[PDB]
C-alpha cells in the first residue's frame, strides 16, 4: 500500500505495463531526471 | 513649443537633462511645462570630483551618487 | 401585536380584539445614537435584497410593507428595505408571506422562471426588439439604484444597467 | 496553520528566507496519491461441437453514414474527414524537421 | 453587551474573501532556518538529480540546463570552444527544492559554464517597405551574427545559512 | 463647419469633454449623515 | 512586406501566448495573473513572462512554490495596508537594497 | 437601423464621444505632474 | 507590471535600467579572468 | 515524470470532462466558464492549433436564472431568410420551447469566431434535467463550482441563524399587524 | 384616454394611478378626464 511507479496509457493493459517500465527505472537509476553525466576534466 | 524642446536638448523621451534653475531658463520651461517632468537635482554626498567622476549614477529619486558598487548593502 | 377574532353564535356576531405575544428589540444595541433602527445596529449601507432576516422584520404577514410611523426607519431606509423586499418576493425568497386568497381560489399552474435582482415587475415590461447601436444601447436594468451606496468590496462599482 | 495554497493535490510547498534575507528557499517534495483514494483495476472482462471463428463483419458503409459514426466516435465535424485535392496533398511535407 | 462596530451578519456585513491570520514572525524566523538547514543538507549529501536554472543573458532569460543548446543573437567575442561561466543566474531549481535569487543568486552559491560551439551567421532576413501608389518600394537584406552556446554543467554549493 | 453659437449644443473637442468631466463638482460628504445623529 | 512587418506581429503574438499559459496555470492554484505577477515583483523576482510560461508546463512544483510566493506576499500587503504602521514589515515584504 | 449621418467624427452631426473612467484618471494623472511643475519653477 | 513599485523604492521603474540585472557582467572566462566589457 | 515519450504525450495532450450544475446559475457565468474549457484555455500547455479543448456537461440548464427582468426584456432575433421570416422571441418563449437553447446561445457567442467553434461546440453535452445518459455519466473527471451562490430562503435558516440575528425594533403593543 | 406627456388632475375625483409601467389618471365622475403617460 505504498506508491512505487505510476504510468500512463490510453487503455488500463498499456497503462500498467508503462507503470512497470517507471518502477524499472526508478529501481536501476535511469530516471529522466537522474544526476545528468559528469564529462568534467578528471580530478 | 517644438522649437523650445530642441534649445532645452528635450528631444528624445524619457531622457533626463540637467538644467540651471535660473529666471531665462525657467522661462523657457514654462513654455513647455506641460510637455515635461521638472525635478530638483539632489547631490546627498556633494558635487562629483575629478576622482568619481566614472562612478556616479543618477536614479530615480533624482540623487545623483558618486559612488554605484553595484553591491548589496551590508547594513 | 393585536389580532381580532369574529365568532357568529346563535345569528349574533361578537367583534372582539386581544392583544397577543409581542417582540422585543434586542437588548444593548452597538449605536445607541443612532436614530433608526438600521443606524442603531451599524447596518446602513451592508444589506441586499437576499437578507431576508433583516427583510422580514418590517413587513407583514401577507408580505406587505408596515408603516415608516410604526418602524420608525428614516425616508432613505425605509424605501431601501421597500425595494428590497419586493426583489425578495420576486426571488422566492419569502414563501411563506405569499398574498392571502380567498376561499376556493387556486391559482393556475404558470410557468416558473428562476429571477433575482428584479427591479420592475414582470408583467409590465416590454421586449427589447430594438437594442440601438453601440452610443445609444438601450439597457436592462438589474438590481436598483437606491443600494447604489452599499459597501462595494470589489475594485469595480456594481453594475445597475446590463 | 497558516498555508499560502493547499498543499494536497500537487506537492507541500514550503516557504524560507536565509538569514542574510537575498535568497528564497522553497522546499517542494511531491505528494503520493493514497492507496485509499485509489480504485482496483478491472481486470474481470458450452457444449459448442463446432470450432469458433472469427468472422470480421466490415460492413462497408457509405461516406455519409461512416463521416457521421468517426464524426460521433470522436466528437468532431463532418468536415475533417473529407479528403483533400492533389494540389495540398502533395504540398504537405512528408519528413518534417523533429526538435527530439 | 455588544461591541461599539459589532455588525449583525449579513451578505455586505463582512468582506466575502475568508480572513487570513500570518504566522507570528518570531516563529516563522525559527521555521525559515530550520527549512534552509534541511535544504543545505540535502545539497552537502547530494540528493538531488539533474538540475535547471534561469539565467539572464543578452538582454533576455534563458531557462538552461545541462546538455542544452543556446542561439545568442549576436556575436560574443570569444574563440570555439572556449569555456565560460554565466554569471547572472535568477533561479536554480531541483526535484526537490529551488533557490530564488533577489533578483540575482550569489555567485558562491551556483556556477553555470558554457562552451562556445559555433560562430556563424542567420539565414538572409528581408526588409522591404512599400507604399500603394507612391513609387516608393526598396528591399534590404541582413544576415545577423549568431552564437551557439552549449550549457556543460549546473552546480551548486552548500552556502545556504 | 459651425459658427461659435449655434442653435443647438455644438459637440466639444473630445479634450474638452474630458476638462469638463475631471471638474465636476464634488459635493463635501459628511463622514456620518447627519440624518444619523441626534 | 507581410514578412516583414509579421516580426513585430510574432513578438506582440508570442507575449499574448506567455500570458494565457500564466493565467492558466494560475488560476489552477486560485491566483489572478495581475496578482501573480505584480506580487512576485515586489519580491524582487524578475523572472519575465516566457520563463514564467515555461516553467508552468516544465516545471509545475516549482510554478506553485513561485505562486504561494506570490500569495504570500499579497496577504502581506493587505495586512499592511489594514494595519496603521504599528505592525513590522512582512518577512518576505522586506526589499533587499542596492547601493 | 443607427447611422450616423457622413462621416462619423466630423461636421453637424457626430457620434457622441464619452468619457471612460480611466480617460479621467488619466487626465488627473498629468495634471498632478504639471502642478507639481508649477512648484519646483517657483523658487 | 510593478513600474510604479519599483520607483517607490529608489529603483528605475524599469527593470532594464541601472542596477546589478543590468549592469554586471554577463559572463567572465571559466579560469577566473574577467571578460572585456560589454558595449553597452 | 520518466514516462515513454508516447504516453507522455497522451496524457498531457487528453481530453477531461467537466460536469457543471446550471441550477439556479445565470446562463452568462455558465458559457464563461465552459467556454474557457472547451477551448482549452484552462491549461498551460493551450495553444489555438493544438486542439486541446475539453467536454464540458451542463446539467439543469432548464432551472437557469436571469437577473433583473431579462426573461422579459433579452430578445433572441432569427431571419429564416424568407420574405417576412424576421423572428423575434424573449427569453422566457424560448426557454419553454427549447430549454437548452439559452445556455447554448451564450456559450456559442463566447467562442471565438472561427472554424473551431462548431467543433468545440460538439464537446457540449447540455441536458435541461438532472437526467445525464449513463455513457456520459461515466467518463466525468470533475465537477466545476458554481458561479453563483445560492441565497438561502426564509424557511431554509436554521432557529440558530434566526436567533443569532438581533431583533432591530419594537413594535408597538397595540397595533394589528 | 388621451396621451400627455405632462398628467394633470382636472377635478377633485381624479386619482393618479401607475399601472402596466406607466402612470395614469382615472376619473369615475368625468371619464373624459382619463389621461395615459406618453
Ligand atoms: S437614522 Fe441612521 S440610517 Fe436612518
Ligand atoms: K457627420
Ligand atoms: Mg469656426
Ligand atoms: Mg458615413
Ligand atoms: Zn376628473
Amino acid at each position: 500500500k505504498k506508491l512505487i511507479a505510476e504510468g500512463p496509457g490510453e487503455t488500463v493493459l498499456v497503462a500498467e505495463e508503462e507503470a512497470a517500465r517507471v518502477a524499472l527505472r526508478k529501481l536501476y537509476g535511469f530516471t529522466e531526471n537522474r544526476r545528468p553525466w559528469n564529462y568534467s576534466k578528471p580530478k | 513649443e517644438k522649437d523650445i524642446i530642441k534649445m532645452l536638448g528635450l528631444e528624445k523621451a524619457h531622457t533626463p537633462q540637467v538644467h540651471k534653475n535660473i529666471p531665462s531658463v525657467n522661462a523657457k520651461l514654462k513654455v513647455v511645462k506641460h510637455l515635461i517632468r521638472i525635478k530638483p537635482l539632489k547631490l546627498p554626498q556633494g558635487l562629483p570630483a575629478e576622482e568619481n567622476m566614472s562612478n556616479t549614477c543618477l536614479k530615480s529619486t533624482g540623487e545623483l551618487v558618486v559612488q554605484w558598487h553595484l553591491k548589496p548593502v551590508e547594513q | 401585536f393585536r389580532e381580532v377574532v369574529e365568532t357568529q353564535e346563535g345569528k349574533t356576531t361578537i367583534i372582539e380584539g386581544r392583544i397577543t405575544a409581542t417582540p422585543k428589540e434586542s437588548p444593548n444595541p452597538p449605536n445607541p445614537s443612532g436614530q433608526c433602527p438600521i443606524c442603531r445596529w451599524n447596518l446602513k449601507h451592508k444589506y441586499n435584497y437576499d437578507d431576508v432576516l433583516l427583510l422580514s422584520q418590517f413587513i407583514r404577514p401577507h408580505g406587505g410593507m408596515l408603516p415608516r410611523k410604526i418602524t420608525g426607519l428614516c425616508q432613505e431606509e425605509h424605501r431601501k428595505i421597500e425595494e428590497c423586499v419586493k426583489m425578495a418576493h420576486r426571488a422566492g425568497l419569502l414563501p411563506n408571506h405569499r398574498p392571502r386568497l380567498p376561499e376556493g381560489v387556486v391559482p393556475k399552474s404558470k410557468p416558473q422562471l428562476n429571477r433575482y435582482l428584479t427591479r420592475w415587475a414582470p408583467g409590465s415590461v416590454k421586449p427589447i426588439y430594438k437594442k440601438g447601436p453601440r452610443w445609444n444601447r438601450v439597457r436592462m436594468p438589474v438590481g436598483s439604484p437606491l443600494l447604489r451606496d452599499n459597501v462595494c468590496y470589489s475594485r469595480t462599482p456594481w453594475k445597475l444597467y446590463h | 496553520t497558516y498555508s499560502p495554497l493547499p498543499d494536497d493535490y500537487n506537492c507541500n510547498v514550503e516557504l524560507a528566507l536565509t538569514s542574510d534575507g537575498r535568497t528564497i528557499v522553497c522546499y517542494h517534495p511531491s505528494v503520493d496519491i493514497p492507496y485509499e483514494h485509489t480504485k482496483p483495476i478491472p481486470r474481470p472482462d458450452h457444449d459448442q461441437v463446432l470450432k469458433t471463428r472469427l468472422e470480421e463483419k466490415v460492413e462497408h458503409l457509405e461516406e455519409g453514414p461512416m463521416i457521421e459514426q468517426l464524426s460521433k466516435m470522436f466528437f468532431t465535424t463532418k468536415h475533417r474527414w473529407y479528403p483533400h485535392g492533389r494540389y495540398h496533398r502533395c504540398r504537405k511535407n512528408l519528413n518534417p524537421p523533429k526538435d527530439r | 453587551s455588544y461591541l461599539p462596530g459589532y455588525v449583525p451578519k449579513t451578505s455586505l456585513s463582512s468582506p466575502p474573501w475568508p480572513e487570513v491570520v500570518l504566522p507570528d514572525p518570531v516563529e516563522e524566523t525559527r521555521h525559515h532556518a530550520e527549512v534552509v538547514k534541511k535544504v543545505n543538507e540535502m545539497i552537502v549529501t547530494g540528493q538531488y538529480g539533474r538540475l535547471f536554472a534561469v539565467v539572464h543573458f543578452a538582454s533576455r532569460q534563458w531557462k538552461v540546463t545541462s546538455e542544452d543548446l543556446i542561439l545568442i543573437g549576436n556575436e560574443l567575442d570569444l574563440a570555439c570552444g572556449e569555456r565560460i561561466r554565466l554569471e547572472k543566474v535568477l533561479l536554480v531549481g531541483a526535484d526537490n527544492f529551488t533557490l530564488l535569487g533577489k533578483p540575482l543568486l550569489g555567485k558562491d552559491l551556483v556556477r553555470v559554464e558554457a562552451t562556445v560551439i559555433e560562430k556563424t551567421e542567420s539565414w538572409p532576413r528581408i526588409i522591404m517597405r512599400f507604399r500603394k501608389r507612391k513609387n516608393f518600394k526598396k528591399k534590404r537584406i541582413v544576415t545577423t551574427p549568431q552564437t551557439v552556446l552549449r550549457i556543460n554543467s549546473i552546480e551548486i554549493a552548500p552556502c545556504l545559512l | 463647419g459651425s459658427k461659435a453659437v449655434t442653435r443647438h449644443r455644438r459637440v466639444m473637442h473630445f479634450q474638452r469633454q474630458k476638462l469638463m468631466a475631471v471638474t465636476e463638482y464634488i459635493p463635501p460628504k459628511p463622514a456620518i449623515h447627519p440624518s444619523c445623529l441626534p | 512586406v507581410k514578412c516583414t512587418k509579421a516580426r513585430y506581429l510574432k513578438k506582440k503574438n508570442m507575449r499574448t501566448l506567455w500570458i494565457n499559459r500564466i493565467t492558466a496555470a494560475s488560476q489552477e492554484h486560485g491566483l489572478k495573473y495581475p496578482a501573480l505577477i505584480g506580487n512576485l515583483v515586489k519580491c524582487q523576482v524578475e523572472l519575465n513572462r516566457k520563463v514564467l510560461a515555461d516553467l508552468a508546463i516544465y516545471e509545475p512544483k516549482t510554478f506553485k512554490s513561485l505562486a504561494a510566493l506570490a500569495s504570500r506576499r499579497r496577504h502581506e500587503g493587505f495586512a499592511a495596508a489594514l494595519g496603521d504602521g504599528k505592525e513590522p514589515e512582512g518577512i518576505f515584504s522586506r526589499v533587499v537594497q542596492y547601493h | 437601423r443607427g447611422r450616423i449621418p457622413g462621416r462619423q467624427w466630423i461636421g453637424k452631426h457626430r457620434r457622441p464621444r464619452f468619457v471612460s473612467l480611466r480617460a479621467k484618471q488619466n487626465m488627473i494623472r498629468r495634471l498632478e505632474i504639471e502642478a507639481e511643475n508649477h512648484y519646483w519653477l517657483s523658487m | 507590471a510593478g513600474g510604479q513599485w519599483r520607483l517607490q523604492q529608489g529603483l528605475a521603474a524599469n527593470p532594464s535600467g541601472y542596477g546589478p540585472l543590468t549592469e554586471l557582467p554577463d559572463w567572465s572566462y571559466a579560469d577566473g579572468r574577467p571578460a572585456p566589457p560589454m558595449k553597452g | 515524470s520518466s514516462f515513454s515519450r508516447a504516453p507522455q504525450q497522451w496524457a498531457t495532450f487528453a481530453r477531461i470532462w467537466y460536469l457543471l450544475d446550471g441550477k439556479m446559475q445565470p446562463p452568462g457565468k455558465l458559457a464563461a466558464m465552459a467556454s474557457i474549457r472547451l477551448q482549452g484555455l484552462h491549461k498551460p500547455v493551450y495553444h489555438a492549433l493544438s486542439d486541446c479543448g475539453d467536454h464540458v456537461v451542463i446539467m439543469n440548464t432548464r432551472h437557469i436564472a436571469f437577473s433583473g427582468n431579462k426573461w422579459e426584456q433579452k430578445v433572441y432575433s432569427s431571419h429564416t431568410g424568407y420574405p417576412g421570416g424576421f423572428r423575434q422571441v424573449t427569453a422566457a418563449q424560448l426557454h419553454l420551447r427549447d430549454p437548452v437553447a439559452i445556455v447554448k446561445l451564450a456559450i456559442y457567442g463566447m467562442l471565438p469566431k472561427n472554424l473551431h467553434r462548431r467543433t468545440m461546440m460538439e464537446r457540449l453535452h447540455l441536458f435541461p434535467d438532472e437526467y445525464i445518459p449513463e455513457d456520459i455519466l461515466k467518463n466525468l473527471v470533475e465537477e466545476l463550482p458554481q458561479p453563483r451562490k445560492i441565497p438561502k430562503r426564509l424557511d431554509e435558516y436554521t432557529q440558530e441563524e434566526i436567533d443569532a440575528f438581533p431583533r432591530l425594533w419594537t413594535p408597538p403593543e397595540d397595533y394589528r399587524l | 384616454f388621451k396621451n400627455k406627456t405632462v398628467l394633470k388632475k382636472r377635478c377633485k375625483d381624479c386619482y393618479l394611478v401607475k399601472r402596466r409601467g406607466r402612470w395614469y389618471v382615472y376619473c369615475k365622475t368625468h371619464p373624459r378626464h382619463k389621461q395615459r403617460q406618453m
